[PDB]
């Protein structure tokens, strides 16, 4: 609620965005417009990791006033963290939202964003530093020698009960799971639309914000089945025109329920049959026999093989407009069902007309981990530069990239598969790796990784004893001369149910630690040594 | 090359159009040791006897006059176009931001440099106001706005940003304490086609 609040906001101000993300762009970009609309000069910033923000506000480590920060906030006692923090405004707008109490409280210098049906921690605060044993709060902060206005000592005794018998709750705060919670900028498509801003760009802008993780298998929605009344509802009531729309630039933008299988538009079909999971699995095409179902599948659609290898929009007519008309109803039948999903739909003029989502898998290639030692950056730096109408040469370079990238992921997964790599070693599953590639060596290309592999094993070589366990990889950076990356990720098709680890991993390291490190803002990520990890894997075992 | 090269002279700064790493005092030093070579022939037969006063020396003459317009023209173009392209970086930014090196200065250019200077100081002084006041002519665009925030660049060097603040690295990330006064002098020399 800044209604109130933005009123405030004309002087000087400093805009940070928290590590890099598809809600990060997204929810910034527009933020950048708006503040050059009522005339301020402001700041924009990259995150490569929290002593990046150490530094960052080191390097802005002036008395300016309106700071911000987007997407994230569960790092320290932020107050601890920031010593020149005295009176100044701090805004908070983060979806990872299991985050301690000692940010909220001190109402001077954070903004309490709390606002949802979960009233649990509201005592949470009453006894960790208003209470305390072993140390004039009159509690257990204060004196506990009968002095705080069975035995003189069962103080302490009572104290401690409370304390742990709420550590039930405390415990479950922080230290079983984490997860993300609401959109990134939605909440801020509400806020501006007080301010009679029809901006259709900015629309597809929360979209794609919000198409990243409606991924319900990745993250979850929630509001999805909700918000095909009420994206609707912000945008198909107003209507600026009833009789003219029939216009070139920018036409008002449509809403139609379509699929989630990679780049059904822009390339042929039969290898692009073949790079999702939900399509693949389902099918097992990794094996010969896939092909095989697959071939008699296309029999009953009855569609040419041979432009089943050209392009869809390289097609004749009749099929390439039929296609959808058909495969919504004689898919159901044939192992697959959960594809098609509500998603949206736009041309900027007569060259072609883009997927509401086929920017954010040109975007995830855009993380060129390249040896220019720059290159991160500079891809934020397009990538904000990239999503507007304007700047399109590179867009197609995006998808040629991502593409490539994606028919390049098979093609270890049938190398490790049947040569049997999926080491069990216990409670969990196990995956370990040897050296690098440009392709997979930041973590998000390795959690796509991962949820290949995973599906494909565990849906097909077992009973149904173990196919809800979890997931760990090695990945190799000969980038750092030896660090052996390791991520968390989750067992089969518990939406709700999500990490464990957002410190899971830590068990080991309270045990016997060595050299961990959780620099990113992400929970579900470690970095380590070399190979410091085998002993350590005993011990992460449990 | 007997009255080519000035196409050569200029052509250290070949490359310098807008990504110029530096610049130098080329081609004068054999060029006008030249000079003092050829006055002794162009006035050895001043009124002379050595042909008795007769009409045949008169290429002698011509000799030394084109000589001279060659000589002093290609000074004009090794003057005029330093001055003129500095000149449209000196109205991109005032003597804030001098020049990249400021070693290439060919000695002489001392006063013909600080004087295109006082010309934009005599252009201060009766334009803006008639007391003087320097007007905002060419850089720091902004409307009005805040005095104090830092912002992305694109990655210049010289380092001369002496206005207001104690160290601020005008580079990309020159981001710390940055007053208006401070970041007075940029609009175009390679530095914020991007904030």
């Amino acid at each position: 609620l800044r209604n109130d609040f933005y009123r405030q906001l004309v002087g000087k101000r400093i805009l940070i965005v928290v590590n890099y993300d598809i809600d990060a762009i997204c929810a910034s970009r527009i933020l950048q417009a708006l503040f050059k609309y009522d005339h301020m000069l402001y700041t924009v910033v990259p995150i490569m990791g929290v002593t990046g923000l150490k530094r960052a506000y080191g390097e802005h480590q002036g008395d300016v006033k309106y700071v911000v920060l987007v997407n994230c906030g569960g790092c320290v006692d932020i107050v601890e963290l920031l010593q020149p923090s005295d009176d100044v405004t701090f805004f908070i707008c983060d979806s990872h939202r299991p985050l301690d109490v000692c940010n909220i409280y001190s109402d001077r210098q954070v903004c309490i964003l709390g606002d949802a049906s979960l009233e649990e921690n509201i005592p949470a605060f009453e006894t960790i530093f208003y209470d305390s044993e072993g140390e004039d709060s009159g509690a257990g902060e204060s004196d506990q020698e009968d002095q705080a206005p069975h035995e003189q000592r069962i103080l302490k005794q009572r104290a401690r009960r409370q304390w742990e018998s709420e550590r039930d709750r405390i415990m479950f705060e922080y230290t079983q799971f984490s997860y993300y919670g609401r959109s990134a900028a939605l909440m801020v498509f509400e806020l501006a639309w007080k301010l009679s801003k029809d901006n259709m760009d900015l629309l597809w802008w929360a979209i794609v914000g919000i198409t990243e993780q409606l991924l319900l298998g990745k993250i979850e929605s929630g509001a999805y089945t909700l918000e095909l009344e009420q994206i609707q509802s912000h945008v198909s009531r107003l209507t600026n025109k009833t009789n003219d729309q029939n216009t070139m630039s920018a036409s008002k933008i449509t809403f139609e329920n379509d699929l989630h299988l990679v780049l059904y538009r822009h390339w042929p079909v039969t290898e692009s049959m073949r790079y999702s999971r939900y399509s693949s699995c389902q099918l097992k095409l990794w094996t010969l026999r896939g092909e095989k179902r697959l071939h008699e599948l296309l029999l009953e659609m009855g569609l040419p093989l041979v432009h089943a290898r050209q392009t869809y929009g390289a097609m004749d007519l009749v099929l390439r407009k039929e296609f959808f008309s058909m495969v919504e109803r004689l898919a159901e039948k044939y192992d697959i069902a959960d594809i098609v999903y509500g998603t949206f739909t736009l041309s900027y003029g007569y060259r072609s007309r883009y997927a509401a989502a086929d920017y954010v898998y040109a975007l995830l290639a855009i993380m060129e981990s390249v040896k220019k030692h720059k290159t991160p950056e500079d891809c934020f730096l397009e990538a904000s530069d990239a999503l507007s109408r304007q700047h399109k040469q590179l867009l197609s370079a995006g998808i040629d990239q991502a593409k490539l990238l994606h028919a390049a992921v098979f093609r270890q997964v049938q190398s490790s598969l049947e040569a049997r790599q999926v080491h069990s070693a216990g409670s969990f599953f196990y995956y370990v790796l040897q050296e690098e590639h440009a392709f997979f060596s930041y973590p998000y290309a390795l959690g796509l990784l991962a949820r290949f592999l995973l599906r494909g094993h565990v849906a097909t070589s077992r009973a149904r004893q173990a196919s809800d366990l979890p997931l760990i990889a090695s990945c190799p950076l000969n980038a750092s001369e030896g660090m052996c990356l390791l991520v968390g990720i989750v067992p089969v098709r518990e939406d709700s149910p999500r990490n464990f680890f957002g410190k899971a991993f830590e068990q080991a390291a309270q045990k016997s630690g060595v050299a961990l490190l959780q620099d990113f803002f992400e929970p579900a990520v470690v970095q380590l040594r070399q190979s410091d990890l085998t002993r350590f894997l005993d011990s992460l075992t449990v | 090359m007997f009255g080519e090269k000035a196409f050569d002279l200029l052509k250290e700064l070949e490359r310098s159009s807008q990504t110029i790493p530096a610049f130098d005092d080329d081609g004068v030093r054999q060029v006008l040791e030249e000079i003092k070579a050829i006055f002794e022939e162009n006035v050895a037969q001043a009124s002379s006897y050595n042909a008795s006063g007769d009409r045949s020396l008169w290429p002698l003459l011509n000799f030394r006059h084109a000589a001279l317009q060659r000589n002093k023209r290609c000074l004009l173009a090794y003057l005029y176009e330093r001055c003129r392209r500095i000149k449209a970086l000196r109205w991109e930014f005032g003597p804030i931001i001098p020049g990249d090196i400021k070693q290439a200065l060919c000695e002489p250019e001392v006063t013909f440099f600080n004087n295109y200077s006082k010309s934009l100081a005599a252009y201060m002084c009766s334009a803006g106001y008639n007391q003087g006041l320097p007007i905002d002519l060419t850089n720091n665009l902004r409307p009005p706005k805040s005095l104090y925030i830092e912002v992305r660049c694109m990655e210049d060097y010289g380092k001369f940003e002496l206005d207001d603040g104690e160290v601020i690295h005008l580079k990309k990330n020159s981001q710390h304490y940055l007053p208006r006064a401070q970041v007075e002098s940029l609009v175009r020399q390679g530095i914020l086609h991007h904030i």
